[PDB]
């Protein structure tokens, strides 16, 4: 409910001031007179969907360190980051963060 | 051994960033299982109550259960007090 | 099973008609896998939390992760076949015929 | 001079101070003079529903003593 | 100053650049031999500013 | 009752769903899947789900469609079915979240080996040659 | 009345507005750029009347021509004139930009940069001071401060 | 009486955005030896309000050939968003008390780059197309180890609650726990809102304005919040509130002098920066945060 | 004569190498060129204030 109607508050109050804005001076009367595709910008787009994913995976980690089982999930995050580590030096030195 | 350590100054050299990203990391994959401070954590962790704690159906056959919280029977905290 | 289900699987279903209809632009055939892949989290994620089944919130996770890997794949096939013909246009893949 | 700068500084930091100042100051109005009652995980929303219903008036804020327990 | 600069690119990388001068061609000199030599002096004030 | 949020937000989705899947424009398209996951989310937050809410409107819209649109643009009846007890004083869907690290040791290598072999896979892929 | 009144009044305060921010773009052609420069310098200090430094030509108020104008060079200066909102000015700076100045008997040379635009205020000078061109904006803005667009509407 | 606090919320940020182009100004102009506006009003002070009515009052010049749906809206969602940000925040009570402000604040941020993809796709121009699409890389690029940076951070706090931030740092800063990872995230900060080194590119132009001011203002403030506590003491927030709003403009004027201070990167430099020294030691420094709480026996409480 | 501009050998000992990496770890050039400008911005400015202050000329 609360959060609703903030964002409907900052939506309103923006459109308004967007539509004032553009419609102010649109009273008075004037003159009123390709192909490259880069290769490289999408690697960089696949890269950062790719690792943004194993952030996903990265998030629950605030909440994992109360389980008991210390050492499994120790084990199991840091071979996560050593996964994301590797995929980084993968792409590294296969000439992947070039321009 | 010369070998590694003139790998090791010529990496710090020119390469300072990954010498220290490899240093940090082998070390953080190392010190947990050699500081004694885990087990620790690990009995922190257990010590925590999120449940209720269920009693259980005295049948004069259960001297280690505190019959009350008062009485002397059951686990202590006062390892976790003196820390 | 109550009306809120009966719409995400209509809207499930109306993806995947989508995706087999194929005006054109391959990139619509994408856009209507990764609608189906989020009509299914939604539906999935309503089922787990219903029924207070505290071991399968992983699997919204894992389903959202190995979909949009599947995504990056699909999106690099259709990089490479419009570098291939200039543009991404479902009838320009008409080599291979039964 | 440096300090003709500070009047700009000043108006900024007033401005910056309105939000957090009307914040506190209508929490502790709408809460009966205390700080807003926080309500995650489920158990002191439950505390807080109890409250309203043991107040009488419908408020949670409405705080019963053991003068209220006879 | 003012100038135009017609470029081939592959990428990121600059294959040619053909810049293109003219903008600010006054014909100083000719104008020069109109004048008389100390009359033709300021134009090198000019010349480069 | 608010005549029916869940089903309104449910109408909501299926109507986007039928206005992307008509195909028109494919940037038009991104953006009417933008409003529908965004209905999405919605009703997942509604529902109770906010970490699994959040998720998807962080990963799935700023993520993978935000990869979508610039791909793009390189080229030309409620109320009724709830619980009736409360959590404790945490929230059951972040502890079964969590549970992936010490549960699903397995899941966790899989996807894990899963994301490796797709970035390689990709790299192979726009190679070229 | 007070109808009078009160588009007098909202006229000086958009009067007011538009004078005291003039965000200009500035051709530098030839040496009176270096001029131009001057006046941004820390003595004379343009940013401190409002007037911003190379602002853009999609959102600048007044074009200063500081240069001899050539013929391969009108198309591009008209070009951009031509892409300026509305409310715009020009200023010609130096004699070049004023008359040919110099160049005037010259083959490749506009005599006058007001055959290609229409010009408000002409800063004399080869060059003129960075104090003079900021006697020219100043006389600019008090001409801006003289205008009248809502009185004009209201008695016509 | 919500909406007047939406309101007490919504309004101050616009005014100080709207002062915090003329105190730059300032600042910059007497870091280069000369003043800043002091004509328009007694020491600048209404340059800000001459400024505003001009661009409202100066012709918009629409392409005629464009797409104007995308053109109106994403000057909305880029307020939106920006006003938005502000909502979760905790001065020290914040309007809205979320369980996972801080995902909320990444789930915004990601959201951030499609005015930019919109605005560039509608500008009906390559060269335009091109400049969106180099930015939209950047930006995504950077906020991955935005991303990374904050949960390794976070894992000293015990959950994503923006409130618990001041619990946290009640004795001593989060500086002094992890510094090399501020840095790196006030560089990332930097990289997130163009800002110099990093700025590689008239009403809707003063929407688009204003709404990256109002970010960078944000991200003063949340990184105040998350790396320079505050002590609160719960019978006088206003000692908290002027404490954040100081450390808040310390860091923007951290910004202008950044700004006035250095040349800027080239595109290719700023992304090897990023991809191959910030990742990698953020990547380190993460595995370092996760081993630590466990060896020391220091985890948060919050579960 | 002539002069060398940049015609210098790093020093390759362990001290310099180190030196040269808390250089490039710490961001202590940067942090110096931050200390001119701060230390610039705390002096008067040269700006006169026209047209009541005048530039001065010449006969
Ligand atoms: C037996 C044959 C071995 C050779 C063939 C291998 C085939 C492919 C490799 C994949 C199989 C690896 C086996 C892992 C099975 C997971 C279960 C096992 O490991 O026990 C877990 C213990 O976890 C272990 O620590 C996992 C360590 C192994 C992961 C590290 C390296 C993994 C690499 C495997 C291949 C992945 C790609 C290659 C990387 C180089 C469970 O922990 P526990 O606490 O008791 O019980 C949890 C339930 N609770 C919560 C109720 C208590
Ligand atoms: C909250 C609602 C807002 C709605 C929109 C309104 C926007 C905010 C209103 C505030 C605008 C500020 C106006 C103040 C301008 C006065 C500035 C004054 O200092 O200038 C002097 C006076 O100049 C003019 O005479 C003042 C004209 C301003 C108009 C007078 C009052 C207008 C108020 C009407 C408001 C009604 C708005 C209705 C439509 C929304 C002379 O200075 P100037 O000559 O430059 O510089 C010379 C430099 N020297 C001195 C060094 C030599
Ligand atoms: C931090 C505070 C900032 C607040 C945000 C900005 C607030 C906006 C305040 C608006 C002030 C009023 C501006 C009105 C002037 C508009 C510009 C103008 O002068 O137009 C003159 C124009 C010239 O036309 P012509 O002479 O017929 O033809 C010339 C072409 N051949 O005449 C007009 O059109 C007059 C229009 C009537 C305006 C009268 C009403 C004033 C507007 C009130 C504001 C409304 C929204 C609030
Ligand atoms: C836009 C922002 C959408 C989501 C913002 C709110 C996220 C959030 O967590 O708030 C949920 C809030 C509190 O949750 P907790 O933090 O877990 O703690 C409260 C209980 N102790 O409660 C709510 O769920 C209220 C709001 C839920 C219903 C509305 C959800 C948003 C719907 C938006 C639909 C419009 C999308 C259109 C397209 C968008 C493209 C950018
Ligand atoms: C065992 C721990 C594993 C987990 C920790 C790691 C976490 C994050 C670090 C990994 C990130 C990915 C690394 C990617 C590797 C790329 C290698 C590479 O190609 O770099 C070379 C350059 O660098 C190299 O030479 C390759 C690696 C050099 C060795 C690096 C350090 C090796 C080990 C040092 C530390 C040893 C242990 C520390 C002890 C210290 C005492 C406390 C090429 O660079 P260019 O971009 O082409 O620029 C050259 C043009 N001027
Ligand atoms: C036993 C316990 C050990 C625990 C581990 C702790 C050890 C930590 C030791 C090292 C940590 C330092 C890391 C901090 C960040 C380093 C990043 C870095 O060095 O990258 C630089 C680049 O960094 C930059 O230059 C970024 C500067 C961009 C300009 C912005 C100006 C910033 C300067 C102002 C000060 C900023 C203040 C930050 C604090 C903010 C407070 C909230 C490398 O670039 P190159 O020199 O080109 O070399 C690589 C190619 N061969
Ligand atoms: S007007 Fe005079 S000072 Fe300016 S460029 Fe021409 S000759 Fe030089």
């Amino acid at each position: 409910m609360n959060i609703m109607l903030t964002l409907l508050t900052n939506v309103t109050l923006a459109s308004l001031l967007v539509l004032i804005a553009f419609w102010l001076p649109q009273l008075n009367a004037y003159s009123e007179k390709r192909l490259p595709f880069s290769m490289k910008f999408f690697l960089v787009a696949i890269t950062f969907l790719l690792f943004d994913l194993e952030i996903a995976l990265l998030l629950p980690l605030p909440w994992a360190s109360q389980t008991n089982n210390l050492k499994t999930m120790l084990t199991m995050a840091l071979f996560l980051l050593i996964l994301l580590a590797a995929s980084l030096a993968y792409e590294w030195t296969q000439k992947g963060l070039e321009w | 051994a010369g070998r590694i350590a003139s790998f090791l100054k010529n990496a710090w050299a020119k390469e300072p960033v990954l010498v220290a990203s490899f240093a940090i990391g082998g070390l953080a994959i190392i010190l947990p299982s050699l500081s004694p401070y885990t087990n620790y954590a690990i009995r922190i962790n257990r010590a925590t109550p999120y449940n209720y704690p269920v009693p259980l159906r005295d049948d004069g056959n259960m001297p280690d259960v505190p019959s009350h919280p008062q009485d002397p029977q059951g686990p202590s905290l006062e390892w976790l007090k003196n820390l | 099973m109550p009306l809120v289900y009966m719409n995400i699987i209509m809207a499930f279903a109306i993806a995947l008609a989508g995706l087999l209809m194929y005006r054109s632009h391959l990139m619509s055939s994408l856009l209507c896998l990764e609608g189906m892949m989020l009509s299914l989290f939604i539906m999935s994620t309503l089922i787990i939390l219903n029924t207070h089944f505290t071991l399968a919130n992983m699997m919204p996770i894992i389903l959202l992760v190995f979909a949009a890997c599947e995504a990056a794949l699909g999106l690099s096939l259709l990089v490479m076949v419009s570098n291939t013909y200039g543009t991404d246009y479902v009838q320009n893949l008409n080599l291979l015929q039964c | 001079m440096w300090f003709e700068i500070l009047p700009g500084i000043a108006v900024m930091a007033a401005c910056l101070f309105i939000p957090g100042m009307a914040t506190a100051h209508i929490h502790k109005f709408t809460n009966g003079g205390k700080e807003k009652r926080v309500a995650h995980f489920s158990y002191q929303w439950n505390l807080m529903e109890r409250d309203r219903r043991i107040s009488g008036v419908n408020r949670y804020h409405v705080t019963k003593g053991l003068e209220n327990i006879d | 100053g003012v100038l135009r600069l017609v470029m081939e690119l592959s990428g990121e990388m600059v294959r040619k650049c053909d810049p293109h001068i003219g903008l600010l061609h006054r014909g100083t000199e000719k104008l020069i031999e109109y004048k008389t030599y100390l009359q033709a002096l300021p134009y090198f004030d000019r010349l480069d500013y | 009752m608010t005549m029916y949020i869940a089903f309104i937000l449910s109408t909501i989705f299926v109507i986007g769903f039928v206005g992307f899947s008509s195909k028109p424009s494919p940037i038009y398209g991104g953006l009417g899947l933008i409003v529908s996951g965004g209905v999405g989310c919605g009703i997942v937050l509604n529902f109770g789900g906010s970490f699994l809410g959040l998720m998807v409107f962080l990963i799935y819209l700023g993520g993978m469609l935000v990869v979508f649109g610039y791909t793009t643009a390189m080229a030309t009846g409620d109320w009724v079915i709830y619980d009736t007890g409360d959590s404790g004083f945490f929230s059951e869907e972040a502890m079964g979240i969590a549970a992936l690290y010490s549960y699903g040791t397995w899941l966790v290598i899989v996807t894990g080996w899963s994301l490796l072999i797709g970035v390689v896979v990709i790299m192979e892929i726009t190679r070229g040659n | 009345s007070r109808g009078e009144y009160v588009v007098a009044k909202l006229d000086d305060l958009v009067n007011w507005a538009r004078r005291s921010s003039l965000w200009p773009m500035t051709f530098g052609l030839a040496c009176c750029a270096v001029e131009m420069m001057h006046m941004a310098a820390p003595r004379y200090d343009m940013d401190r009347f409002g007037v911003v430094f190379r602002a853009s030509p999609r959102q600048s108020d007044v074009m200063i021509v500081a240069g001899t104008l050539t013929n391969k060079m009108a198309p591009a200066l008209r070009k951009v004139y031509d892409q300026m909102p509305e409310p715009r000015y020009v200023v010609s700076m130096g004699s070049c930009a004023n008359g040919g100045g110099y160049y005037h008997y010259s083959y490749s040379v506009v005599r006058g940069c007001d055959r290609i635009v229409p010009v408000d205020i002409y800063v004399p000078g080869c060059p003129p001071t960075a104090e003079a061109l900021l006697y020219g904006i100043l006389q600019l803005q008090r001409k801006i401060k003289r205008e009248k667009r809502l009185r004009i509407w209201y008695r016509r | 009486m919500f909406m007047i606090n939406i309101l007490s919320l919504i309004i101050p940020i616009l005014l100080a955005v709207a002062f915090l182009t003329l105190v730059e100004r300032k600042v910059l102009g007497y870091m280069q030896l000369r003043k800043g506006p002091n004509v328009v009003g007694p020491y600048g002070l209404l340059q800000p309000i001459a400024d505003a009515l001009k661009l409202f009052t100066k012709e918009p010049l629409r392409p005629a050939t464009s797409s104007i749906s995308m053109f109106i809206i994403a000057p909305i969602l880029a307020l939106s968003l920006a006003l938005t940000m502000w909502v979760p925040l905790p001065m020290p009570y914040p309007l809205i008390n979320m369980n996972l402000g801080v995902l909320f604040m990444l789930a915004m941020s990601s959201l951030a780059v499609y005015s930019i993809l919109w605005s560039g796709w509608a500008s009906n121009s390559k060269y335009a197309l091109i400049g969106a699409l180099r930015a939209v890389a950047q930006t995504i690029s950077y906020e991955v180890t935005l991303a990374i940076i904050l949960l390794s951070v976070l894992l000293m706090n015990g959950s994503y609650t923006l409130s618990t931030l001041i619990t946290t740092q009640e004795h001593i800063w989060m500086i002094f726990t992890s510094w090399p990872l501020a840095m790196m995230w006030f560089i990332s900060t930097l990289a997130e809102t163009n800002r110099a080194p990093f700025d590689l590119t008239a009403g809707p132009f003063a929407m688009f304005f204003m709404a990256e001011y109002a970010n960078i203002i944000m991200m003063n403030a949340f990184t105040a919040i998350l790396f320079l506590g505050a002590s609160h003491d719960p019978h006088t927030p206003e000692l908290y509130t002027i404490n954040f709003v100081l450390k808040t403009l310390a860091l923007t004027i951290t910004f202008l002098w950044i700004r006035a201070s250095y040349p800027r990167f080239r595109y290719d430099q700023l992304m090897h920066l990023l991809w191959k020294s910030f990742l990698p030691l953020t990547l380190a420094l993460c595995m370092w945060h996760i081993s630590l709480p466990i060896m020391t026996a220091s985890i948060p409480p919050q579960s | 004569t002539y002069k060398f501009v940049n015609m210098r050998e790093p020093s390759m000992d362990m001290k310099s190498v180190t030196d040269r990496a808390a250089q490039t770890l710490l961001w202590t050039e940067l942090v110096r060129g931050l200390g001119m400008t701060l230390s610039y911005l705390f002096r008067e400015p040269a700006t006169i204030n026209y047209p009541f202050e005048k530039g001065p000329l010449s006969p």
